[PDB]
């Protein structure tokens, strides 16, 4: 369990 | 959303497909940080992302984890940066 805090935000559609 | 629909599309687009199903749920928990958290989670195994989409406790558990790290990081960049 490792997460990237710089991941690009997702946007709904 | 089925695993079949997922193999039908290519990588980049598979996350988009998954994010659409994940967003509403993560949003209910965190209306403002929703976009980011979702983004952070979409870098995980789809097989497990598929699992979370079927297991709320799992989704929530992952969400709280993302929330913690997200804040600890930002807070870090605040004290020094
Ligand atoms: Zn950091």
């Amino acid at each position: 369990r490792q997460l990237n805090v710089n991941a690009k935000p997702f946007v709904p559609n | 959303l089925t695993a079949s629909m997922l193999a039908s599309a290519p990588p980049q687009e598979q996350k988009q497909m998954l994010g659409e199903r994940l967003f509403p749920l993560i949003q209910a928990m965190h209306p403002t940080l929703a976009g980011k958290i979702t983004g952070m989670l979409l870098e995980i195994d789809n097989s497990e992302l598929l699992h979370m989409l079927e297991s709320p406790e799992s989704l929530r558990s992952k969400v709280d984890e993302a929330v913690a790290v997200l804040q600890a990081h930002q807070a870090k960049e605040a004290a020094q940066k």
